[PDB]
This record gives structure tokens, C-alpha cells and sequence, in this order.
């Protein structure tokens, strides 16, 4: 029996399926201690049972394999694996595996994984024969990630813009710098939509941390993508556990060549879980901030790349301003110089119900030559000369009025001219 | 495990009631005596001054 | 005999009843052993005996049964229930309980359960097949709450000036950012009357911590609901057992599908109370708070969402500013991106005795079209742009004296124009 079956399940069903084994009432409890209970009788008198999730080492030398509908949590949905598999396969922190498992025997509560049938969708002889992931050499970006769908609905055009403000490709560090109310929850929603149609190969992820629960609903049921979240509810442990999960998991798959593309709002909240979660070292900046507090989401922000060996790691975090706090302001200082595709968001047009208000002068994407065309990237130069002695609100109201009538991006760029 | 159905309740449940009732008094002076030997067998004894 | 009776009695009618049955002085000790002594006799003399309230485990196994007038209190008025109730109706932290109770016996002296009677108001059979209340499935606001009444009397107008500032549905999370002496105190209050005024069928819960007790008799006998609050000559531990105890029978109502809706004054005074009271875990902030001290406060903050498969929770806590600790200012912005509703009370517009001063430049609301018709959110819109490039006094002038002479909200969408 399959695991991400009754994951995939809602919780009636569940109740059903219990109700139907005839067993002491199972909708009392937890949705995991659900599932526990009625795979320990499925199991009883059933299959071999099967499983698939993501695997995490513990210092004791063992291993946790956990499901991303649970956010890679700790309960009794976990598969206990030992150490003879980090040892005979040997097994890394972010693996995805796929296997047999069977109940917990006398004293146990964890399922014990039984024979690893696929690892990181790959064969476990392939998995041996792998390339580390910063021996990689890293490159910049080469293949462009076309957003336009062509359609030109109310909202595709948002990403239309990005198109020709700041063109992304695989390999390539997008950050989002925009104050509260600014319309960006959305637009990354448009621009998953949009990379999820016109790419159904690369992996799509998604990451929010101390998000509010019903953008994490509405979320995880709209999009394609393990659409794995960390609400406010859990302290910063949690959050950290899902950086580290992901993006270990990212790590594996793009050394598997996979390109692998990171949706993180925002980097911000992140950075602040963070620094409350990593101990003191003596060294406070201005507003109670870690010197080494910024070591680690630095890491997770530099992790992307684009590899010459095979696959891509892109991420896109997003970053807040203009909300009051010192954290905000040096944090985004720090990781102004860091990412190579700028988006700014004013709030300026945002208050004039102007949507998406984009910053088009002060954004841009450095090394945009590898991602484009010469004519291309020539109007998109001619065009941006044309547009950046305007302000900013008349700014985004052309570009918007003139993308309104055509429908295709290069139609535009003709008819600009 | 399952001393609680119910069915025709105007009077069966009543009667279900009332023995549930008994059944939760006979615990309760169970666990009374339980505790009341408890607390004679484990205080503190006196010896000498 | 009711306990409820007994307990909406003056403790003078109390008194009077202990002389008429001819006893020991019972004017001379509490009203809690007061209602004790009286039901003891009435008992050992009298029919079978009811009660009601509210209950709460223990780590022991068994549960207390206690009442919102004595605020969810321990004393002898509680009524202790053994955990075979908790096992055969499997009872839970926060039930609303009515049921038969008889005198303690021999070296007992809490009143003992016979019977459930109403589990929530509601059937013990129905009360095994519910829903979980993490288990649901969040959504945004869907039902508009009407608060205007259509009167306009002297502090109508105030509910008014939300309903165009920030209007508020079933399941929305509210978060008032005001200085001391800025007029919060009756703005819940004429809130809590007009929400219990247009919709007697949402049961109505009010939360006061750390308040003076002028206060608290002046709202526990004005307003509709269970009045319940928490007086700062107590410690922390009954500001968080309130804290426990009333987001826990909302958690349980709304699981009834019913809906709850939670006013809250203030959250900077609970999560005080929920940082003096939480052990310290080594990690410290700016101010003396624990970074795990506001974990259980940003849970009862999340607490509220609109249920997908039934009833709603919706909390209105305020917050405090501009006092001059770091706590508050901490508190405030780790709470600022979490609530999806602003109301935002500038003292600068109180000083100059404009009530009510209400920052509506800086307030407003996410995902209010789901709330308001096209027409009318579009008018919201028109009216936002008007008064926005004016300053914050001004603003709040025009507001009010426009609002004066028109009555009512959609009249004063057509006079504006
Ligand atoms: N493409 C669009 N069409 C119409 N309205 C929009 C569009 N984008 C944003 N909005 C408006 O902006 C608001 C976005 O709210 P929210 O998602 O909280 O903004 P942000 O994510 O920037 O904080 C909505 O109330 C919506 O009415
Ligand atoms: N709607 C109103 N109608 C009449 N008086 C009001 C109104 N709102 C505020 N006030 C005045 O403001 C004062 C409120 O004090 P208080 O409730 O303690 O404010 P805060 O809680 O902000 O310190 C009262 O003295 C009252 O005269
Ligand atoms: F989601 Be908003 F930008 F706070
Ligand atoms: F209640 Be006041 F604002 F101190
Ligand atoms: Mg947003
Ligand atoms: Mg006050």
C-alpha cells in the first residue's frame, strides 16, 4: 500500500476507510496518528507496504524519511532508516526515496524501510555515481525561462512584464524588493502558474515561512509544486527545518541533473527565524541582528547556480522595505549586492491601484545578453531608453496601457517602435 | 469496552443511564478506598523524639 | 436546582437565601463558597442538581468544570468530572458542558457530574462526530460582517467610519495599532454592541487582560456575550489560563459550526503575561523577551480563519504603541505582517478630541473585494483616493463632518460623489 495515497486522501475519507475496518474511533485524533493507526491494521492483515518522502540524518547516525503534505514534520508518519543504508547506499540529507516498508514490531512506533526502490527518482547504482554539489562549477545563465504564454489574460500580462523588465533563466538569483501591500503574493502565484505551464520538466517548489495559513491553503491546491510552507503557529525551529529539508532536496536533485527552481516569500521573515533560532555570539548589529545570523541564509541565497555538468538551481526570494523595523533594512542592505535579478516593487504605484507596480528603472538583470537575442535584447535596450526618463507611476501606466492592446511581447516591441 | 448503545431511549437509555451512573459511583469508591489505603500504608510513621 | 440561577444572583440575594434557610453567617466569606454552602444544603434538602461551564483537563487524568462570571477560576463552585466521561463521550479541553451534579460525599468537597446533559449546546451523539479544528480547511473572508445599524446616533457614526476604513467578515484576523489614551476601550465597546445588535445568532466573547476592574464591571453588565476578563492583581497564570480556556471553547464552537467571534484588548498585555510566565530558553531579545514567548501568543492570534465546511472564528486583539518599552515595539512588529486587518488609531487626530481617531490613510484591508459588492467596493476605492493625498486630521474632519449629516454609508457614497 501506498503512502501518498491516503496522503493525497482528505481526512473524511480517512474517517471512512477506519470506520470501515471496524476500529476504535480514529477521527478523534490527528490526521498523522490517523494515518499511523490505519496503516499499523492495513498492514496487519495487507501487502507489503510502500512509502515515499524525504530523508533527513540525525546525529544519532539514523534517519527520518518525512512527507512535504506534513512540511517534512517530526510524528508517527516518519520511515526510520539506520545507518547500514547511509552506509550501503549511503544515504545524504535531502535524498528523495521511494520503498517498501512494514509496521514497527514490539516496542517500536516508527516503520522500518525494507528495500529502497527509487532514489531521487533514480537508481540507487546510478545514485552512487553522482557529482558533488559545491564541486560543481558553477556558470551564468544560458537557457532564458519564457514566461509569456501568450494568451494575454488579466493577469498574464503582470508576467509579460517581467519579460521584458527583468528576463530569468535557470541559474539565475531573483530578488523581490517590495513593502507591505505591493501585490507580490500574487505575482509570484502568477509566475508559478506561468513557469508551471510552460515548463512541466524542472521540479517547481515553493517556500513560505511565517506565512499566513490561508495563502498556504489557497496555495498548496492552486499551483503544481510540493508547496511546502511554515506558518507563524511553529517557533523558528520548524522554519529552519524546512530551509534546510528543501534546499537540501534542491541540492540533490539539481546533482541528479534536474533544474530545480525555489520560490521563497520571504527571505526576510526567514532571515529573522534565523537569527532568533542561532545562538549569540557576542558580535549585535543594529536591531539585536547576528553577524553569523546572516552565515547561514546567505547560504541558502547562494545555493542557486547554474551548472555546466548538467541541471540548474534557480531561486527567487522575495525581500520587504518600508515596514519600520531595523532587521528589514539591514537584512536587505546585506543582500542588495547578492542577488543578480532585481525586482522592485513600488508601493507609490501599488497606491494607485496600478497593477503590478513594478519599479522598471531601478530593476534590471545583469549579464541579460545570454538569455536573449540581439534584436531582442536590443529593444529591450531601446525600450528601457525610452522609458527611464519617465517617472514611475507614468512609467508602469505606459507600459501597461501599450501591453494592454497587443498580446504578444515582440508584437509589442514592433509596435513601440 | 462499549457498555454505551443506544436505542429506544425514552426508557432504555434511562435504565442505561442509571447503571452507567452505579458503574461511575462503584469506580469512584473503588479508587477512593485505593487512595485512602495508599495514604495509610505510605505516611509518615512516628518513632521517637 | 440551576447553578446558573444562583450564579447571575447579587450576593446580597445570596444572603438573603442562606438566612432564610436558617444556617451558620454565610455573608461573611466568599461568594464562591457562598454558592458552595448555599447548593450543599439546598442538596443534602432538594431535587436532583444542574450546572453548566466550561471545561478544562488536568494532567491528572480528570477535568474541572468551571464558569465565565468567576472568569474560569478554580474554587469550590468547580465541577469535577472523573476521565471515564473523558473516555466514553472522550471530553476535551473547552467543552461547553451542562449536566446534573450531586453534593461531594464523604472527604470530598467538588460537586460530582451525573450526567451530560448539552455538550456545546448540542448532542453528545452529534458530539463524537465532529470535525478537528486544525484539521480544517482555512479560507479568506467570504460573509461581510454589518455593522452599521442605520441610526446614526452620537457613537454610531464610529462603527460606521470602519465599515468604509476596513470591513471585516467571518474568519478575519483584526489588529488595532493605537497609543495609550487614544479611545480603544469604547470603540470595542460600540463594535461588540452593533456586532450584537446586527447578529444575535454569532455567539460574542470579549477578553480583557491586565485592565482595571472599572472597566471590566462597566462591559461584563452592558453588552451581550460571556464577559470574561483578567484583572492585573492576579499573575500571569490566569491571564493565560483565560487565554487557554476561551480560545479553547471558541475552538470547540466553531468545530460546532458556529460562529465565534473573539474581541481581544490588548495582545501586547497577554503576550507580556505570556513571556513572564513561559520558562526562559536561554535565547533573549531586545526587552527581555523570549523568542518561545511568542510562539502560544501568535497561536492564539492564528486561531481565527474562515472554515471551508462550517462556521467561523474571527479575532479583533489590539495593540499598543508608543509607550516607550521594547516590548511593545517588538510585540508590534512581529505582529504586523501577521493580521490581514489594520485599524491603525492615530493620537495625533485624539489630542485634537476628534473621536474617533482612526488613521484611514494607513489602514485598510487584504482581500476585501470578497466582502463588498463591485459597486460598492468600487466607491470604498474612489473615496481611498480622495482622501488619501489629504493628511491625517484633515482627513479624519472631512470624514466625520461628511458622515455627519448624511445617515447613511451607501447615501454617503452617492453625496460624496
Ligand atoms: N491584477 C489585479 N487585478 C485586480 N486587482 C488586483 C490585481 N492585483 C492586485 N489587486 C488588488 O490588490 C490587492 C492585493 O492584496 P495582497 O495580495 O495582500 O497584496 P500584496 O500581496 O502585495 O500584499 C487586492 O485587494 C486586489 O484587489
Ligand atoms: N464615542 C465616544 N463618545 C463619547 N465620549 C468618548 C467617545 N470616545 C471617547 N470618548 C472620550 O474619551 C475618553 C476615553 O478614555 P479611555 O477609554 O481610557 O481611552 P483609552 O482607553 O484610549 O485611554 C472618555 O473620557 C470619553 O469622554
Ligand atoms: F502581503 Be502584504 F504585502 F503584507
Ligand atoms: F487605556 Be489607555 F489607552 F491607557
Ligand atoms: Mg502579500
Ligand atoms: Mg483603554
Amino acid at each position: 500500500m501506498n503512502l501518498t495515497e491516503l496522503k493525497n486522501t482528505p481526512v473524511s475519507e480517512l474517517i471512512t476507510l477506519g470506520e470501515n475496518m471496524g476500529l476504535e474511533n480514529l477521527a478523534r485524533m490527528r490526521k498523522q496518528d490517523i494515518i499511523f493507526a490505519i496503516l499499523k491494521q492495513h498492514a496487519k492483515s495487507g501487502e507489503d507496504i510502500f512509502g515515499d518522502g524525504v530523508l533527513e540524518i540525525l546525529q544519532d547516525g539514523f534517519g527520518f524519511l518525512r512527507s512535504a503534505d506534513s512540511s517534512y514534520l517530526a510524528g508517527p508518519d516518519d520511515i526510520y532508516v539506520s545507518p547500514s543504508q547511509i552506509r550501503r547506499f549511503n544515504l545524504r540529507t535531502g535524498d528523495t526515496i521511494s520503498g517498501k516498508i512494514r509496521p514497527p514490531k514490539e516496542g517500536e512506533r516508527y516503520f522500518a524501510l525494507l528495500k529502497v526502490n527509487e532514489v531521487n527518482f533514480d537508481k540507487p547504482e546510478n545514485a552512487r555515481n553522482k557529482i558533488l554539489f559545491e564541486n560543481l562549477t558553477p556558470l551564468h545563465a544560458n537557457s532564458r525561462l519564457r514566461m509569456e504564454r501568450g494568451n494575454g489574460s488579466t493577469e498574464d500580462l503582470t508576467a509579460r512584464v517581467l519579460d521584458l523588465a527583468s528576463p530569468i533563466g535557470r541559474g539565475q538569483r531573483g530578488l523581490i524588493v517590495a513593502p507591505p501591500k505591493a501585490g507580490k503574493t500574487m505575482l509570484l502565484q502568477n509566475i508559478a502558474q506561468s513557469i508551471a505551464y510552460n515548463h512541466p520538466d524542472c521540479v517547481l517548489m515553493v517556500l513560505l515561512i511565517d506565512e499566513r495559513p490561508e495563502e498556504v491553503t489557497e496555495m498548496q491546491r492552486l499551483v503544481k509544486g510540493e508547496v511546502v510552507a511554515s506558518t507563524f503557529d511553529e517557533p523558528a525551529s520548524r522554519h529552519v527545518q524546512v530551509a534546510e529539508m528543501v534546499i537540501e532536496k534542491a541540492k540533490r536533485l539539481v546533482e541528479h541533473k534536474k533544474d530545480v527552481i525555489i520560490l521563497l516569500d520571504s527571505i526576510t521573515r526567514l532571515a529573522r527565524a534565523y537569527n532568533t533560532v542561532v545562538p549569540a555570539s557576542g558580535k549585535v548589529l543594529t536591531g539585536g541582528v547576528d553577524a553569523n545570523a546572516l552565515h547561514r541564509p546567505k547560504r541558502f541565497f547562494g545555493a542557486a547556480r547554474n551548472v555546466e555538468e548538467g541541471g540548474s538551481l534557480t531561486i527567487i526570494a522575495t525581500a520587504l522595505i518600508d515596514t519600520g523595523s531595523k532587521m528589514d533594512e539591514v537584512i536587505y542592505e546585506e543582500f542588495k549586492g547578492t542577488g543578480n535579478m532585481e525586482l522592485h516593487l513600488s508601493r507609490k504605484i501599488a497606491e494607485k491601484r496600478v497593477f503590478p507596480a513594478i519599479d522598471y528603472n531601478r530593476s534590471g538583470t545583469r549579464k541579460e545578453e545570454l538569455l536573449t537575442t540581439q534584436e531582442e535584447l536590443q529593444k529591450m535596450w531601446i525600450l528601457r531608453k525610452i522609458i527611464h526618463p519617465m517617472g514611475e507611476i507614468d512609467a508602469m501606466e505606459f507600459l501597461i496601457n501599450k501591453l494592454a492592446m497587443t498580446k504578444t511581447n515582440d508584437d509589442f516591441f514592433e509596435m513601440m517602435k | 469496552r462499549w457498555l454505551e448503545l443506544g436505542l429506544t431511549d425514552e426508557e432504555k437509555q434511562n435504565q442505561l443511564e442509571q447503571l452507567a451512573e452505579q458503574y461511575d459511583e462503584l469506580k469512584h469508591e473503588f479508587e477512593k478506598k485505593l487512595e485512602a489505603k495508599r495514604r495509610k500504608i505510605t505516611q509518615g510513621d512516628d518513632l521517637a523524639p
